[PDB]
């Protein structure tokens, strides 16, 4: 049924912000924004949401990965 | 993998799945790379009634960089010239990949409701609209229906 609407939006929700390909594993430290993966996350220098300075990327595994 | 092609593709099923009101936009020729859009005056603008056609060519390195989006209907109006260039900050110095065509549209429409005068592109318009709002809507109207109509 339309359970497929719902996740499919969590899927495409765990896609990278910027690539659209990987999923997510990166979140912007301090601000703790969580839309990318390693490598587009490397390359930005503001949070692409609230703007705040990256002053570091902390991998991080999403609780909701499979395989 | 330097394909903004993923992230256009999304952006582009995404907008059309929602749409902006007033607005509209899709794919055009072979390039990936280039939409067209379409905005519909709104109704409390002096632009109701107008047809305005726009291009959207995203840089290769999109969504890093902004879309190039530009009016090929000719508009009167203090944020877009004679060469269909927008001064939207979100088009420039504040754009950022958590926005989207999708939202820059939006914001278009918002600035054909709501000019800008302290960002003119087009200096005597602003005025002209700063001064005599009631001449501006007039001239507004009379290039709305002589250009995009
Ligand atoms: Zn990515
Ligand atoms: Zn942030």
């Amino acid at each position: 049924r339309v359970l497929q609407e719902k996740l499919r939006k969590l899927k495409e929700a765990m896609l990278c912000m910027v690539c659209c390909e990987e999923e997510i594993n990166s979140t912007f430290c301090p601000c703790g924004h969580t839309v990318c993966c390693e490598s587009c996350a490397a390359q930005l220098q503001s949070c692409p949401v609230c703007r705040s300075r990256v002053e570091h990327v902390q991998h991080v595994y999403l609780p909701t990965h499979t395989s | 993998g330097a394909m903004a092609l993923k992230r256009i593709q999304k952006e582009l099923s995404d907008l059309q799945r929602d749409p902006p009101a007033h607005c509209s936009a899709g794919p055009v020729g072979d390039d990936l790379f280039h939409w067209q859009a379409t905005i519909m005056g709104p109704p409390d603008s002096a632009y109701q009634g107008g047809v305005f056609f726009l291009t959207v060519h995203f840089p290769t390195d999109y969504p890093f960089k902004p879309p190039k989006i530009a009016f090929t209907t000719k508009i009167y109006h203090p944020n877009i010239n004679s060469n269909g260039s927008i001064c939207l900050d979100i088009l420039r110095s504040q754009w950022s990949p958590a926005l989207t065509v999708s939202k820059v549209l939006l914001s278009i429409c918002s600035l054909l409701c709501d000019p800008n005068p302290d960002d003119p592109l087009v200096p005597d318009i602003a005025q002209i609209y700063k001064s005599d709002k009631e001449k501006y809507n007039r001239h507004a109207r009379e290039w709305t229906q002589k250009y995009a109509m």
